[PDB]
């Protein structure tokens, strides 16, 4: 039992529409595949709702979530919700001072317009209040007032345009200073005219039934493995088919790095919201946050549509990862985590951990070779025997399908000694790096679980001292295979 | 990668006794194996029978560092692969055990009798646990 939200207490702390959270409960059932989404700028909703258009992935500056902008994008990301945080602001900027370039024609900006109506909207969520006229060289503005400190707004009368300025004895975060002047929102190009953008709804995972993937494969290319003679060449082809038509992505234009069955389970959404009646275009315009392993975010509530039409609200990343652990990843849904989780995101270094059982094993079994050498490789970073790649190449032997389990833990288990062994005297050498010292201090251990682990799978160092170091060939065998006996 | 360009740099120099990073294609193959790779006597001869033109029969990392700067491409699936592991270990012991290759089987279609399944663990179990750990799911996809 872990304590989640659900139904509409849930929906209401996503932030998706209403209408559209149900409109895709259908979706969820009809492909049985959960729908995972990242939290939405709850001011961003009404926005959504009225038919705003979301922002696409060309787009990177913030949403404001505060102020008579609270919704839309500002240019001047200091009205976004990353409001008072430089390196961020800033970055900010940047990111929109190439939308509107690299991009002219595609996105501009266009001043931000409060009509009568949303004015309200933010008046009951209480963002906003409209206050007392004031006059400027012939002009009726009606003052907004919010309670930020550093920034002072208004609305003009005629064409309902908002402006800010510093409040005399602050400073903006960037250390500037100014008077009137309009606040310009993120817009986009449709039919020739400009039109703002507000939040998107972004994917956090897609997640559907093995079998939803099946009738992905096409009934022709199954066969040509599902009746394969042999058995190995059998699920080589079984697996890369699941890798190749169910959980490899590529690079799209504008959709980012996603998958096929993903373009379609992404565009029947849109399509999905469409129907009820949003009319500015998508909703949903870029693949899943885990194939997003450059700039990765680690949200706290996660918004869960289950392929049953249910609603769930994970409240906090441990728990996110407990409920994809009961209910999709050990539940035979496909399901894959980003890459950059246990390590230091590139674009943004962000360090978000998630439980890899590959790992947790790590250390009960013997290292490849390849682990072996890349491991020489970014060891010597901080800074003569290719046996032990070789034993250790031996190890893995797929040319080992031949022999018997019994006999496989024998020559295995020996291999591991033999490695063991010719690691052994490396260490009893030089001392050559304080810190090689160690990863061989480990690779022993890591050895000795394997080979022990084998043994008692069926009958350690008490082994280790009768033995041929000595000589060399098969001799040295010879004496092993009574041991065991 | 930088670091990808950083190892076959590394291995490279594991077996050398000539010092100048000039090796033969009588070890070649020892080396590419070594790495990570299981070619033919063929394959060694095409490939180094183009770039290496010289007669002399030797290697450097200059030289083998862009041969392998082409085959390193289509097999990068790594991933993939890894991500695929996941997909098996229903249980996330670190291992594939046989009832979940069923699930994933049956689940895909292909229903398969308790026996014929024991059978692909077997065939692909290397070290006889009678599973199949990353290391050895990943030679059963590869080699
Ligand atoms: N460029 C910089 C400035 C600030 C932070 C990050 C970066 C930025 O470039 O990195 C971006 C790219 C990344 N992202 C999300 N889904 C993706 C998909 N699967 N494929 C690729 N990337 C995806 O997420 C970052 C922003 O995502 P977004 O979806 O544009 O806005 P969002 O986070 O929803 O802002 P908000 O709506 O709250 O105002
Ligand atoms: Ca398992
Ligand atoms: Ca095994
Ligand atoms: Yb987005």
């Amino acid at each position: 039992r872990i304590d989640v939200l659900k139904g509409e207490k849930a929906l209401k702390a996503s932030g998706l529409v209403p209408e559209h959270a149900d409109a895709f409960k259908k979706i969820a059932r009809e492909l049985n595949t959960y729908i995972l989404f990242r939290p939405v700028n709850k001011l961003a909703t009404n926005l959504i709702k009225s038919g705003v258009a979301t922002k696409g992935l060309n787009v990177h500056g913030k949403s404001s979530d505060w102020g008579p902008v609270a919704g839309y994008i500002p240019f001047d990301q200091d009205l976004s919700k990353k409001h008072g945080q430089q390196l961020a602001v800033e970055k900010g900027n940047l990111e929109n001072k190439k939308s509107i370039t690299e991009h002219e024609g595609e996105i501009g900006k266009i001043p931000l317009k409060l009509d009568h109506l949303r004015i309200e909207e933010l008046k009951e969520n209480g963002i906003i209040l409209k206050g007392k006229k004031e006059i400027d060289n012939g002009k009726k503005y009606y003052l907004l007032e919010s309670n930020n400190q550093v920034y002072e707004f208004r609305i003009s009368d005629e064409n309902n345009e908002v402006q800010y300025k510093t409040k005399e004895g602050k400073i903006t975060v960037l250390g500037e200073k100014f008077n009137w002047r309009n606040i310009e929102v993120m817009a986009k190009n449709v039919e020739g005219v400009l039109k703002p953008l507000t939040a998107d709804y972004d994917l956090f995972a897609l997640a559907p039934s093995l079998t939803e993937i099946k009738k992905q494969i096409p009934q022709k290319e199954w066969d040509k493995v599902v009746n394969t003679p042999n058995s190995l060449e059998k699920q080589k082809g079984v697996t890369n088919l699941l890798i190749k038509y169910g959980i490899e992505r590529k690079p799209d234009s504008t959709k980012g790095t996603l998958s096929n069955w993903q373009k379609q389970m992404l565009d029947r959404l849109n399509e999905a919201v469409k129907y009820t009646g949003y009319t500015g275009g998508d909703v949903v315009n870029h693949g899943t946050e885990q194939d997003n392993e450059e700039f990765p975010e680690k949200d706290n509530e996660i918004f869960i549509i289950n392929p049953e039409g249910e609603f769930i609200l994970t409240k906090n990343w441990e728990m996110t990862g407990r409920f994809i652990e009961k209910n999709i990843t050990g539940k035979d849904y496909l399901y894959y985590f980003n890459r950059s989780y246990n390590k230091i995101a590139p674009g943004n270094k962000a360090y978000i951990e998630w439980t890899d059982p590959i790992t947790k094993a790590k250390i009960n079994t013997i290292p490849t070779s390849a682990e072996f050498i890349k491991n020489l490789s970014s060891i010597r970073r901080s800074s003569s025997v290719k046996k032990i790649a070789g034993y250790l190449s031996d190890y893995y032997n797929s040319a080992n399908h031949i022999f018997s389990q019994e006999k496989k833990r024998k020559i295995s288990i020996f291999r591991g000694i033999q490695a063991y062994n010719e690691i052994e005297n490396v260490l009893k050498s030089k001392q050559i790096a304080p810190e090689y010292k160690n990863y061989f201090q480990y690779l022993k251990e890591r050895i000795t679980n394997q080979v022990q682990l084998l043994l008692t799978h069926q009958k350690f160092k008490l082994l280790y001292k009768q033995l041929n170091f000595t000589e060399n060939e098969t001799d040295n065998f010879e004496v092993f295979q009574k041991i065991i006996d | 990668t930088e670091e990808q360009i950083a190892e076959f740099k590394e291995a490279f120099s594991l077996f050398d006794k000539d010092g100048d990073g000039t090796i033969t294609t009588k070890e070649l193959g020892t080396v590419m194996r070594s790495l990570g790779q299981n070619p033919t006597e063929a394959e060694l001869q095409d490939m180094i029978n183009e770039v290496d033109a010289d007669g002399n029969g030797t290697i450097d990392f200059p030289e083998f560092l862009t041969m392998m700067a082409r085959k390193m491409k289509d097999t990068d699936s790594e991933e993939e692969i890894r991500e695929a592991f996941r997909v098996f270990d229903k249980d996330g012991n670190g291992y594939i055990s046989a009832a979940e290759l069923r699930h994933v089987m049956t689940n895909l279609g292909e229903k398969l009798t308790d026996e014929e399944v024991d059978e692909m663990i077997r065939e692909a179990d290397i070290d006889g646990d009678g599973q199949v750990n990353y290391e050895e799911f990943v030679q059963m996809m590869t080699a």
